[PDB]
């Protein structure tokens, strides 16, 4: 009876420049449910939702990475992890996470839309430029972070209701 | 074909038949309503997926018409008509009896006591005859000031998107006035337009010669390359021509 679902979404930058598409993990309840790319996504199985909303969060997720002045030195990845669960008592949990080369460096609860920052400056610097970009750039309010926690949940949902 | 998009509101968004208005100004849905009431037309209603297209790319979370009623438990739009099917996923965000629109025709349930942003919409009908008139458009395009404006969701490369422009007797976005053009503060996601570098002169400018206005576009590198997406917030992000996008065609000055 509790579940979770957990989005998994990379963007990658080689020497400064993010490069094109985006790959994107779904785990449901922790077994690996989708993998998705810009082309297609792949587990009549259609993903026209899936498709849409991962293109979409994967050309935001490039803006962003755009947005960090860091180093045109090799190869970046950052990596946005959406999760939501469904507790055993029907209570959520739900948070955003940003991995940057494999570190975690922010957090947002999305049940309480606070932010947990990381303990080094570096990541600190990340983390600053990145918020900056949500909330200057993006315009990210409340209410997307709200909307964010709510899609997560009712896609949670939606593929209980199915299988 | 080169229709004269009918009776709106003067500056006013017209896409077939209908006149639209953004209010990036933050009221309850009541006051929203009021608002919209006060300018002889109403919330946005959601009628039709096909006739009212241009709510894909909307950005953010706006106030929408649609209510709830806790004795039916049914949707209902402001005025009592029905909400039809396989128009909207409503979504469970907020305990609350109103919705806010956002994009891929979602309706995010919300408190009606909390500020959003929100869009008017009327009929052109219903606007009377000594109204302002959008500037000569083809057929289902969105007027906006006079300028024509369509969005191709099919991804093209910058190449493609410009010849899809010609085709169409069109170009792809050409910025001149973030003032006439305001509009493009709510389109979500990044799109081709026609803006193109020069690598020898390190020049940017549109697809009819014309120079890049200063103060007019923020540019952000973020992939190399000598074409430029336009994303939300009068940005221009510089992109690889050959990466398949989305893109904007406008009727040319
Ligand atoms: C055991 C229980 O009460 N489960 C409820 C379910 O009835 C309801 O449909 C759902 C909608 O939010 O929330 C949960």
């Amino acid at each position: 009876e509790p579940h979770s679902l957990r989005y998994n979404l990379t963007v990658l930058s080689w020497d400064g420049s993010v490069q094109s598409g985006f790959l994107t993990e779904v785990h449901l309840d922790g077994q690996p449910f989708l993998r998705c790319d810009r082309q297609k996504c792949r587990a009549n199985k259609t993903w026209d939702r899936e498709t849409r909303d991962l293109t979409g969060w994967g050309k935001d997720l490039r803006m962003t990475l755009a947005h960090i002045k860091d180093q045109k030195e090799g190869l970046h990845s950052l990596q946005e992890i959406r999760v939501c669960e469904i507790h055993e008592d029907n209570s959520t949990r739900s948070s955003q996470h940003f991995y940057y080369d494999g570190e975690l460096f922010l957090s947002q609860n999305l049940e309480t839309l606070e932010w947990t920052m990381p303990q080094s400056s570096r990541a600190q610097t990340l983390a600053m430029n990145v918020r900056n970009f949500l909330k200057e750039d993006a315009m990210e309010t409340d209410t997307h972070y709200h909307a964010m926690r709510a899609d997560c949940l009712s896609e949670l949902r939606r593929y209980l209701k199915s299988g | 074909t080169e229709s004269y998009c009918g009776p709106c509101p003067k500056n006013w968004i017209c896409y077939k038949n209908n006149c639209y208005q953004f209010f990036d100004e933050s009221k309850n849905w009541y006051e929203s309503q009021a608002s919209c009431m006060s300018q002889n037309a109403s919330l946005l209603k959601v009628y039709s997926k096909e006739d009212q297209d241009l709510l894909k790319l909307v950005k953010s979370y706006h106030w929408m018409g649609l209510v709830h009623i806790p004795t039916n438990g049914s949707w209902q739009w402001e005025d009592g008509s029905i909400l039809s099917p396989n128009l909207l996923t409503i979504i469970e965000m907020q305990k609350g009896d109103c919705a806010l629109y956002a994009s891929s025709f979602k309706g995010y349930i919300e408190n009606c006591s909390t500020p959003n942003t929100y869009i008017c919409m009327q009929r052109t009908v219903q606007i009377p005859l000594t109204e302002s008139y959008c500037g000569p458009c083809p057929k289902n395009w969105i007027c906006y000031k006079n300028n024509c404006y369509q969005f191709f969701d099919e991804s093209k490369n910058w190449y493609e998107s410009q010849a899809s422009c010609m085709s169409q007797n069109a170009s792809l976005l050409k910025v001149y006035s973030k003032e006439d053009q305001d509009l493009l503060k709510l389109v979500k996601s990044y799109h081709w337009m026609g803006l193109v570098h020069i690598p020898t002169n390190g020049s940017w400018q549109w697809e009819d010669g014309s120079i890049l206005s200063p103060n007019l576009l923020t540019i952000i590198e973020m992939q190399k390359g000598d074409c430029a997406l336009y994303a939300s917030s009068f940005k221009g992000y510089i992109e690889n021509c050959s990466t398949p996008n989305t893109y904007i065609c406008m009727q040319r000055t």
